[PDB]
């Protein structure tokens, strides 16, 4: 699988 | 293909009624079967007649009922070496823990001791839960300490004492010409890189990651942005964060120029001068009270009570004093042209050899494995997301101003790039108008 | 048809009389002493100056009749810059060569740069009732006392209205030294005047620093400023720590313990003989050691500006309704008046609030408005009246500098907020 994680600066 | 316990190919037919077709698989006459515990305190295994009903508490009280009957066992819980993990939800059964009766077992103290070497390279031993996810460890052995911001510090294991103090206040200098030497190991740049393979993974615990019980870890500023780093009250987060600085200097970990040296020199020198001054006994002939305070209070008191008083108050002024000169050399250290980077092998997309990723508290960075010379520079504040193929162990980082980012890294670097990535956006969140409002959910959920 | 004008040169204490029409410039009267005098004598330097009149004659284009000088106006004709000796607040003398025919504000602005001390305006001259430094050490001077027989012989146990009397010595800002009665070789004090401190930065100041903590440092020994006894210890062990940072900027290569193997990296003792390393490092300490005797009299500064008497200069004063007198106080922000035999402050009034502000010449009478406080009227005497008046719009003109616009001093808004 793959792990993302979004930068809280974007969205959420 | 794993086998055993725990696995999806199990060595016996479990949940087999007594009076089945047949007896059930590996029981004896009365439906039982044998779990072997290893209980470390007492270096003795115990076997103990269960079945797939019995509850994991079950067997930690039938453990107890065979050892010293007045004896403290409330801190051991059940370990299970083979699958990484401990046994704590006590009502779970055998039959749902995936336990038959190859299952090696191991009954065990929570807490143990821990050796840590400290920045200022000085050994401690703490006790500290090995159950606990290494964040909460980290977080409680900086209380003990009175380190704040726990979480720009974790533990990194050495690459291939004394039981809390006082040992964090100190801050000496190497004794020899010769025993810094010996400590000094030329090292290439892909070497000290490979160093970084041995930070903690924050989400898990200690024994789930191959801690001996007398192992040293380093305890180590991690993290590169030091928030409200306060001379007020950070003594020891400060004397720690400056030795930490002063031997990264000293072994070569930050290069800097020849009058860049003579400079961090003098004022270790300098630093060394002025921590004889908060201990230096006998200052006496020093002290004239008549050139220090006004007429009346010689007249009000005997001499020898004033030199007293101006003594007791020159130990606060002449610490000040120590801190504001460490905080110097520590903001220094920060102007460093490559401070605060930390190195990582990669192989990035394209590319013809093995190069580095460089983690900075603002920024990624390409740089040469030889060199370390910077190829390319991604601000973070240019990041959108990033993920982990963990198939092929590719970090994708993804932008609003340019192409995405990928990089290999073997499988421990891509778990160990991930976290730091994770933390130091965790880190930007952090608000001056706020109180210790760490949010351990938004931390691990960006480092998971 | 002419008639005879007393003209005396006090360079040579020789008194000439000159025939003179009325219709005669002042640049030809000064013509006609040089043609009396020495013609090879250097007199560019040399004015005319009134004593009855209290003026120069620095109008050259200026007709005699035009200055009111009839036979009865006895000149004197005198270098402008003159001798002035100057304690500092560290309480040493310096002599200095000075205009005095300028403005004082500018006298004080040509002795700070001279000095080396940045934002002269915070400072002034103050009469109290030698080594001689001309524009390109005794500056940096912060030496403890040299005995209790000097500490005591120096200290006088007076009350607060005492106090209040010194500050009618301040010069006025607007007029020279000449017109002030300073005689030459005669001693004034150089001192920080207003508390409200510009960019006080330990990283080019350490001359204005080093003078604003001697003034701190002695106006607390004299008992001019109090604080409680445990401040008073934390002051006195500061003092003893910054004369023991001083002792180390000294640090020569005989008594230093400088172990350069203790202190740099292998690679600089396989390369540097042992002693070209620490004479690096003594080098670089050097600059080291005086960051620390400077940070450490920004500590010393920072704890006396916040005693709470701090940075109030004290007039004596009669106040509308009132049935004595009392002080006002005057400080950076607010205006206070006070009790004259406590000290304790009786109502505070805020600079923010000031809608503007007069002064009765006639009967001394100073009068602020505000817009939320009905307005303050007080008496001053007639000295008090035009340094307080000097105060008021000095501190005004300070606030007026724009927190970081590097401007020139505009010199002119200054005279104008204060006379």
């Amino acid at each position: 699988a793959v792990t993302t994680v979004v930068n809280p600066k974007y969205e959420g | 293909v794993p086998r055993g316990s725990g696995t999806e190919n199990l060595y016996f037919q479990g949940h087999m009624a007594l009076d089945g077709i047949r007896m059930p698989d590996g029981c004896y006459a009365d439906g039982t079967w044998e779990l072997s515990v290893h209980v470390t305190d007492l270096n003795r295994d115990v076997t103990l007649r269960v079945t797939g009903e019995v509850h994991i508490g079950g067997v930690m009280l039938k453990l107890v009922e065979k050892l010293d009957v007045k004896k403290d066992w409330s801190d051991h819980a059940l370990w299970w070496e083979k699958k990484r993990t401990w046994l704590l939800k006590t009502h779970w059964t055998l039959d749902k823990c995936g336990i038959q009766a190859d299952a090696k077992l191991q009954f065990t103290p929570q807490h143990k001791l821990l050796r840590l070497q400290l920045p200022n390279m000085k050994y401690v031993k703490v006790k500290v839960n090995f159950s606990d996810r290494v964040f909460k460890a980290v977080s409680d052995i900086c209380k003990t300490f009175n380190i704040r911001h726990p979480e720009e510090l974790s533990l990194l294991k050495k690459p291939r004492p004394l039981s809390p103090p006082g040992i964090l206040a100190v801050s000496q200098p190497v004794t020899s010409p010769e025993i810094l030497a010996k400590m000094f190991k030329p090292q290439a740049l892909l070497d000290k890189a490979k160093t970084n393979q041995g930070w903690l993974d924050s989400s898990r615990s200690l024994m789930e990651q191959d801690v001996k019980e007398n192992e040293a870890l380093l305890l180590r500023f991690k993290y590169y942005s030091f928030f409200d780093l306060n001379p007020k009250y950070d003594a020891i987060r400060i004397n720690q964060l400056y030795e930490q600085a002063k031997w990264a200097l000293l072994l070569e970990e930050i290069e800097c120029t020849e009058e860049e040296m003579m400079m961090f020199a003098a004022l270790q020198y300098h630093i060394n001068k002025l921590s004889i001054m908060t201990s230096e006994n006998h200052l006496t002939t020093d002290v004239n009270p008549e050139c220090l305070v006004s007429p009346r209070y010689l007249k009000k008191y005997k001499s020898k009570q004033i030199t007293a008083r101006i003594l007791e108050a020159h130990q606060n002024v002449a610490q000040m004093s120590l801190i504001e000169a460490k905080m110097r050399f520590i903001q220094a250290w920060q102007s460093l042209p490559e401070f605060g980077i930390t190195h990582f092998i990669a192989r990035f997309q394209g590319g013809k050899r093995e190069e580095l990723i460089g983690i900075a508290y603002n920024r990624l960075i390409r740089m040469d494995a030889s060199t370390g010379d910077a190829i390319k520079t991604w601000r973070f504040s240019n990041m959108k997301q990033w993920n982990v193929n963990w198939e092929i162990k590719m970090v994708t980082v993804e932008f609003a101003d340019e192409v995405r980012l990928s990089f290999i890294c073997t499988e421990v670097d891509c778990k160990v790039v991930h976290e730091f990535i994770g933390g130091y956006i965790f880190l930007s969140t952090r608000a001056k108008d706020q109180n210790e409002s760490l949010d351990e959910e938004m931390f691990y959920k960006l480092t998971s």
